[PDB]
RNA sequence: GGAGGUAUGACAA
RNA sequence: GCGGGGUGGAGCAGUCAGGUAGCUCGUCGGGCUCAUAACCCGAAGGUCGUAGGUUCAAAUCCUGCCCCCGCAACCA
RNA sequence: GUGGUGGCGAUAGCGAGAAGGAUACACCUGUUCCCAUGCCGAACACAGAAGUUAAGCUUCUUAGCGCCGAUUGUAGUGAAGGGUUUCCCUUUGUGAGAGUAGGACGUCGCCACG
RNA sequence: AUUGAGUGUUUGUACCACAUGUACAGGAUAGGUAGGAGCCGAUGAGACCGGAACGCUAGUUUCGGAGGAGGCGCUGGUGGGAUACUACCCUUGUGUUAUGAACCCUCUAACCCGCACCACUAAUCGUGGUGGGAGACAGUGUCAGAUGGGCAGUUUGACUGGGGCGGUCGCCUCCUAAAAGGUAACGGAGGCGCCCAAAGGUUCCCUCAGAAUGGUUGGAAAUCAUUCGAAGAGUGUAAAGGCAGAAGGGAGCUUGACUGCGAGACCUACAAGUCGAGCAGGGACGAAAGUCGGGCUUAGUGAUCCGGUGGUUCCGCAUGGAA
RNA sequence: CAAGCGACUGUUUAUCAAAAACACAGGUCUCUGCAAAAUCGUAAGAUGAAGUAUAGGGGCUGACGCCUGCCCGGUGCUGGAAGGUUAAGAGGAUGGGUUAGCUUCGGCGAAGCUCAGAAUUGAAGCCCCAGUAAACGGCGGCCGUAACUAUAACGGUCCUA
RNA sequence: GGUAGCGGAGAAAUUCCAAACGAACUUGGAGAUAGCUGGUUCUCUCCGAAAUAGCUUUAGGGCUAGCCUCGGAAUUGAGAAUGAUGGAGGUAGAGCACUGUUUGGACUAGGGGCCCAUCUCGGGUUACCGAAUUCAGAUAAACUCCGAAUGCCAUUCAUUU
RNA sequence: CGAAGAGACGGAGCCGCAGCGAAAGCGAGUCUGAAUAGGGCGAAUGAGUAUGUAGUCGUAGACCCGAAACCAUGUGAUCUA
RNA sequence: CCUGAGUACGGCGGAACACGAGAAAUUCCGUCGGAAUCCGCGGGGACCAUCCCGCAAGGCUAAAUACUCCCUAGUGACCG
RNA sequence: UACAUAGCUGAUUAGAGGUAGACGCAGAGAACUGAAACAUCUUAGUACCUGCAGGAAGAGAAAGAAAAUUCGAUUCCCUGA
């Protein structure tokens, strides 16, 4: 079951990327280090 | 208590899915479900421990008196006076006061303001819980269930089963609460210690949600009957006993399984006279046109049809022994065996099983039947005496606790053994209902009776001729715990069983029970019942 | 004692 | 072209909803009977039409192909 | 001469054969060192100089294969027509593929040691 | 709503009477808090006797009899709390009242009578009157659910070598397509409505399919060795084009399947679709060069309206808020 | 002389159909206790009837004779009504907006007003249970088998109300 | 004399309701709407199409684009024709080097029956069937080691326009 | 006011002279953005407005004629049931 | 002491407001419930506070506006 | 039916119909049509019907418009647009 996720920004929680993973394969909530627009600075994003 | 929308997915395997639920107060609420069903979960979001996915979970801001399913022992070396002693909260802030006291000295006009304000709520608060529980809970222990002093200072690991359930259920009313979350508060307790929990539910005024797999036991105290559907997701809530339940539940399944067989029918109706027209001659204009109405209204029908749920699956265990029972499978002769620094549990015990004989080690809490059964294992070495296995003897031990999974690893991981291959071992965790990657979960992560299924499946790939079995039907749902019975029944080798749950007992058709402590080998019968009382 | 009534199996020998 | 079907000797399940191949009658061997039928007890008989896929694993899900059966293959 | 490093469509390749090591390049000798093998110091990596040109490698001979390939003729075809018009023909320009004569066992640089 | 009386039964609520309070220790049945050195009694005290209730079985409470005057507390120790008595009360179970309701029936003055008699009166209308019936129902108003082709307004594609039947409807690849591009048919063939947390990025490394020969289980064919082998493999998924200076394969670290954008192009009726150097922010891998804004390339998608969720130095109908 | 259809006399498409169509007496079902059901009407008022279940309305059949089999799973109708589901209304716990007042940029926040509001209660209907076919309707397959052959009284099995 | 059109009446035919009744007649809304058919009236001069693409409840309608016309602005002249030069592109033809289709010859693993030997184990044969190999010879819209003529794109190029 | 006139008065209002932004708002700029970047729209690089006249369009029956029909008042049982 | 009660207003169902229930104020109709009253009441487009403006549930009222069957006198790049 | 009342007789008083095929207010209220179909919507609160008028009608003397600080019943015209 391959869906839509979103990818907020556990510093200041802005919903900043779009992307897709397969649940089966990926039951846990995806992190991953991603560049936050707000703080201008690479933080730690996990799916919401 | 109070239910919306309520939305909750672990991976890919979802509890709840837009399940709502209304708790009055003061309703002696008795939760039921299959195992992994998600009664226990339930409580997580009402002590706010887990947080649904979507929806709304509301709690009164009564303070709530929880007993976990498992015993919380934060270190081993924790004592019994100890354990208890953490569940009011004067322990703990007396410690942050004392330390306000030592900031105080240190800092003299500066955080003067907020050390003020948190030494008098501490003094409030502290005696709100009256200091006096000092003396009380001492007490508390004697009326509550005749728990002797000599286990008040004995590390609280060391305790039996029914010791701890016991001195677990005492800690939640130690606390005082307002509302009571109890999460099966008689899973090892006997006979007469059941009789006191009854009485005190039935007794108490304020509201207690129970989760129990005790029919007869809820009977007793539930008024509302909460149901956690595992293929549906919900929750239904029903006024009335376990029976109501059952007759409300399985008069709906039939209600909408009719309906859905009536639903099928007019569908096959329209499909048929569809392919009637369909395969007509292309010159019978009327037909052709009659048939492409027809698929309209086919299509229309297809899209509004109920899907029956699927009913959910009951386990299918099929135990047989490699190699075949003697006559003398296991010899105990003049065993005597003290845990160091307490009392002689047995002296000079001696007793010789038959073969394909089910034998009972009957008792009461504390008593010494789990310590027999680890003697016969070779985890306690006997202080005297000798243990005799005939070498056409296979053993397969199920402890009480489940201490015989690793939390870490997998179910796959578990199971695995160097006799059996990979598709071996998914097969017989589908018939203990671990579908799929539902076998690829940490223990860790499991319930109780779904971690129970693990230790059985371990037990049954072993395919051993003798089975010492502590509690098998612990921690089970009560349709499995009847397929455990009827399966043991007809298992071909020896079976040495202990069982406080009267009907596993009598399912499995026990031959000879022993007694303890007043070792006596006994030929089984409702004599059984002589010995309890007396 | 006596009397009216309340499954299958040839043909000849 | 539109449907329905291929599982032990025959007739059927299981197929939707993946894990373990059965039920009915029959066949064969032995019993019971003077004998036959009925009956009793044992055994045999299919890797699911066939070949690839999907999967940890398929009779089952997917796809093709060959067979068998009811329709159709043209209307003023 | 040899060793580096390049440009040019293999006309530079391939196969077969012959010669050479002074240096150089290699085989080669080891696993103490950095480092390494889903096992293996084979490789990679490092340290080394007893032996050897046997192989690689360089140079040389061979067109047997591969590659390159003129001219002529022909197919096709642009344009202009024609007939006996699914096809076919004439004129004018263009012009293959095939098959061949042949070419070719490279050429043009830069650096270092000789 | 018109629509008003009751009774009874069961229930919700609030007072009002009563009674209940025994953990262990402790004079022993201390329910909480405050005041408290005084309190009660011929307005007939203690003690005694008998009835009754509770009960944890210790005792506690209450009524009556006889008697006639005295008792309790403070002081004392126990305990978290110390006792008489009063007040404010909280748990517990009995009753009374104030009662909100559901039902039960009963009542009678509303309302109704295509019942009788009486009058207006020639009248089988009507309106009054009197009896009888019915009755707070019914009827009627408002609102709400169900039912409702009885009735009403409507919808019920298109392509198509007529129309129907069947097929088709958007996207990708090929042939047709006439060596740029484009190019039709109910022309000829296939795919798509995804997948992948690596099957992405980068760094480093690697080279295939088959065949011959030899070799335990081992078979045509599972693994191993040598040789041959330019691609006859593979490239997630159709085909074409491409790729073995890899775009194929393995491994380490990773998240660039980045944010703001974007000269200039391609495509194109529009709406869209496609490519993009380069600039800045902050990074991944790498010694560095440098590469990276997903994947060998080209399908894996859907305008607006209307809604959900998150963010926001925007607006906020006098003003501050809110909506 | 004989066959079909309709029992019959009647009736009908004025103006292309006179019939086998309609009607019919007879049959049957069902409704209707009288302010009947049914119908015209917003209503009042009427028809039904100045009738009263041997009467009146509706459906179907269609003289007469002999007859009218099986199926109540489905759909309707009828009855049931314990349970499930279910409107308005009643009830309003809790949550928002505002702000007297508190406040350690925070924020907290009585009353009133106000925006939403769950529990609980809540009829019929529906789901269910039974009956009902002169109600709507519906009334099957395959294999084997007899002293020639053919068939097959007979056997097996599946499906169905 | 009664029943009147959202109706009446109907021994029932869509039957009658003033000579056309699936719903009368009359007046009004009203100049209903008509992507349909028909019609649309003097002259000369200049220029002069399209019957295509895309989208469309779209297909004999429409919209944007293309093609016509009128006016205007402006540039290193951006258009057309021809020549030269340079490029992209895989068609005609041809070929077989790949992939399909295919003929004969040689030789052949293997494949069919027969006997001897059978534990079915090893042979000897139809000029028995023959993989693959090789020799020769064909064939192709969806084959290509090759490959034109033309057409196409381009040039501060040349000539005319 | 004046001949059913011209005209006079009437500056309310309308267009133009500034744009950019959803908006607060800033302004020859402005919006996006962290950005002195890039880019969008503007300014640079000015002509408008009133009236007449003609072409075309829009709202109106809108070039003219034509339905079957729909709706709402009325008129008809002197034919016929 | 008086200053319009079954009224204002509210729920429900409709309607009118350019405003189609919408966040819907304001006005009205049906139905049910139902205020305050000067220390009061209403409005300023949900709602609350503040401020400002008004004082409903009683009535009357010329002119500026619409139209012309008729009457009188005329007019027309209106018909003929 | 007791007093009454209703009824009944007379007198008194005032309506009763028509229009101007217009204009006004109110009750009730379509459809074709447009939306390229069509149910919301539109045609329209239009046509039609009915009541009541008056020479005009209706509205009208703030429980108003506002927030330049103020205006001071209604109606109608221009503008806002
Ligand atoms: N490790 C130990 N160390 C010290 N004492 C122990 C230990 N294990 C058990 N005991 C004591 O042994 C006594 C009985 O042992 P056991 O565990 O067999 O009880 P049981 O029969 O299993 O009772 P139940 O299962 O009903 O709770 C208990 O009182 C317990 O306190
Ligand atoms: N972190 C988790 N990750 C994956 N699965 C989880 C996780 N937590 C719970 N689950 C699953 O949730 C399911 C239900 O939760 P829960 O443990 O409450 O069931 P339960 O009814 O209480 O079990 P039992 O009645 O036998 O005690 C379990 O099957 C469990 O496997
Ligand atoms: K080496
Ligand atoms: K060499
Ligand atoms: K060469
Ligand atoms: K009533
Ligand atoms: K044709
Ligand atoms: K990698
Ligand atoms: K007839
Ligand atoms: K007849
Ligand atoms: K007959
Ligand atoms: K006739
Ligand atoms: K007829
Ligand atoms: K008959
Ligand atoms: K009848
Ligand atoms: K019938
Ligand atoms: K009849
Ligand atoms: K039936
Ligand atoms: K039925
Ligand atoms: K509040
Ligand atoms: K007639
Ligand atoms: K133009
Ligand atoms: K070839
Ligand atoms: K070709
Ligand atoms: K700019
Ligand atoms: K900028
Ligand atoms: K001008
Ligand atoms: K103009
Ligand atoms: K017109
Ligand atoms: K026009
Ligand atoms: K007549
Ligand atoms: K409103
Ligand atoms: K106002
Ligand atoms: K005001
Ligand atoms: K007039
Ligand atoms: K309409
Ligand atoms: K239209
Ligand atoms: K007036
Ligand atoms: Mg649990
Ligand atoms: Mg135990
Ligand atoms: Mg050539
Ligand atoms: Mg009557
Ligand atoms: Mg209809
Ligand atoms: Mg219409
Ligand atoms: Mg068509
Ligand atoms: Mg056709
Ligand atoms: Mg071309
Ligand atoms: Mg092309
Ligand atoms: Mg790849
Ligand atoms: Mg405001
Ligand atoms: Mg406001
Ligand atoms: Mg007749
Ligand atoms: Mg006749
Ligand atoms: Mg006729
Ligand atoms: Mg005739
Ligand atoms: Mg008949
Ligand atoms: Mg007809
Ligand atoms: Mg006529
Ligand atoms: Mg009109
Ligand atoms: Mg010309
Ligand atoms: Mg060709
Ligand atoms: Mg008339
Ligand atoms: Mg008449
Ligand atoms: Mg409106
Ligand atoms: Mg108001
Ligand atoms: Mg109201
Ligand atoms: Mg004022
Ligand atoms: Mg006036
Ligand atoms: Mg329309
Ligand atoms: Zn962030």
């Amino acid at each position: 079951m391959r869906v839509n996720i979103t990818l907020e920004c556990t510093s200041c929680k802005e919903r900043n990327y779009l992307t897709n993973k397969n649940k089966r394969n990926n039951p846990d909530r995806l992190e991953k280090q991603k560049y936050c627009p707000r703080e201008r600075k690479v933080t730690l994003h996990r799916e919401t | 208590m109070r239910g919306q929308k309520m939305n909750l997915t672990f991976g890919l395997e979802e509890v709840y899915e837009d399940a709502e639920f209304h708790l009055g107060d003061f309703d002696k609420v008795g939760i039921v479900g299959v195992n992994g069903a998600g009664k226990t979960t339930l409580f997580r979001l009402l002590l706010r421990e887990l947080k649904l996915d979507k929806g709304k979970i509301t709690i009164g801001n009564s303070r709530i008196g929880y007993l976990p399913q498992e015993i919380i022992i934060m270190d081993e070396k924790m004592t019994v006076l100890e354990f208890l002693a953490e569940g009011r909260p004067i322990k703990k802030m007396e410690t942050e006061l004392n330390y306000i006291y030592e900031k105080l000295t240190v800092v003299d006009d500066d955080k003067q303001d907020r050390l003020l304000k948190r030494m008098g709520w501490l003094q409030e608060q502290l005696e709100y819980f009256d200091c006096y529980e000092a003396e009380s809970i001492l007490l508390d222990l004697v009326d509550s269930m005749q728990i002797d002093f000599d286990l008040f200072d004995q590390p609280i690991s060391e305790l039996s089963g029914g010791q701890k359930s016991k001195i677990s259920f005492a800690k939640v009313l130690y606390s005082k609460p307002e509302i009571l979350l109890l999460d099966q508060p008689t899973n090892h307790l006997d006979s007469s210690t059941k009789e006191f929990v009854t009485k005190y539910l039935k007794s108490y005024r304020g509201s207690v949600l129970i989760i129990s797999h005790d029919i007869d036991f809820l009977n007793q105290i539930i008024d509302k009957i909460m149901y956690i559907d595992k293929v549906t997701h919900k929750i239904s809530i029903y006024e009335g006993d376990y029976y109501t339940y059952k007759k409300k539940y399985s008069e709906n399944q039939l209600l909408r399984e009719k309906m859905i067989i009536q639903q099928e029918k007019e569908v096959k109706e329209l499909a048929t006279f569809v392919q009637k027209a369909k395969q007509a001659s292309q010159t019978n204009h009327a037909l052709k046109r009659m048939g492409l109405e027809r698929a309209i209204r086919l299509d229309k029908k297809k899209k509004n049809l109920t899907k029956r749920d699927k009913v959910y699956k009951r386990v299918k265990m099929d135990i047989k022994p490699n190699r075949e029972v003697a006559r003398t499978p296991l010899k105990v002769e003049n065993v005597t065996f003290h845990y160091p620094g307490h009392p002689i549990l047995y002296k000079d015990l001696s007793f010789q099983i038959s073969g394909k004989e089910r034998f009972l080690v009957v008792g009461e809490n504390g008593v010494g039947k789990s310590t027999l059964l680890k003697l016969l294992m070779g985890i306690n070495i006997p202080d005297k005496g000798k243990i005799i296995f005939n070498d056409k003897t296979d053993v397969a031990y199920y402890s009480q606790e489940l201490e015989q999974l690793d939390e870490e690893k997998t179910i796959l991981e578990n199971v695995k053994s160097d006799e059996y291959t990979d598709w071996k071992l998914r097969a017989t965790l589908s018939n203990f209902l671990f579908y799929d990657d539902d076998v690829n979960k940490k223990v860790n992560v499991l319930s109780p009776g779904e971690k129970a299924r693990i230790v059985l499946c371990k037990v049954l790939l072993q395919k051993a001729n003798l089975l010492i079995l502590d509690q098998p039907t612990n921690h089970l749902d009560p349709e499995t715990q009847s397929i455990i019975g009827a399966n043991f029944n007809l298992f071909e080798g020896t079976i040495i069983v202990v069982s406080h749950n009267p009907s596993f007992v009598e399912q499995i058709g026990i031959n000879r029970m022993l007694i303890l402590p007043s070792g006596n080998i006994d030929n089984y019968s409702p004599e059984l019942l002589e010995y309890y009382s007396n």
